[PDB]
């Protein structure tokens, strides 16, 4: 009988590569943040 | 949206001096604030005579 389990190397990379977004998620979001307020009030004001 | 007003409140006249026809560019130069719209203006013939 050959005892198994479930965590092969594959999944293991795929939870590292998860925990990597979750590093970069915050400085993305700030630096998108900042372009958009810059965008929506002189690259794109409203019309009058 | 949309914004209705009538030309008549606007043909007040006294001494030769007509009032309104100041009022109705301070009301249009407000709809120029409120984009996109529309401005509804009924009975010009009341101020287009």
């Amino acid at each position: 009988v050959v005892v198994d389990t479930g965590v092969t190397e594959d999944d293991r990379l795929r939870a590292s590569l998860l925990v990597q977004m979750l590093r970069y998620t915050v400085p993305f979001m700030v630096i998108s943040g900042l372009f958009w307020m810059i965008h929506t009030w002189i690259l794109d004001p409203l019309p009058n | 949206k949309i914004i209705t007003d009538n030309a008549q409140r606007y043909a007040l006249v006294n001494r030769g001096f007509a009032i309104g026809i100041k009022l109705l560019r301070e009301v249009f130069d407000a709809i120029a604030l409120n984009t996109p719209c529309i401005f509804l203006l009924e009975d010009i013939h009341a101020i287009g005579e």
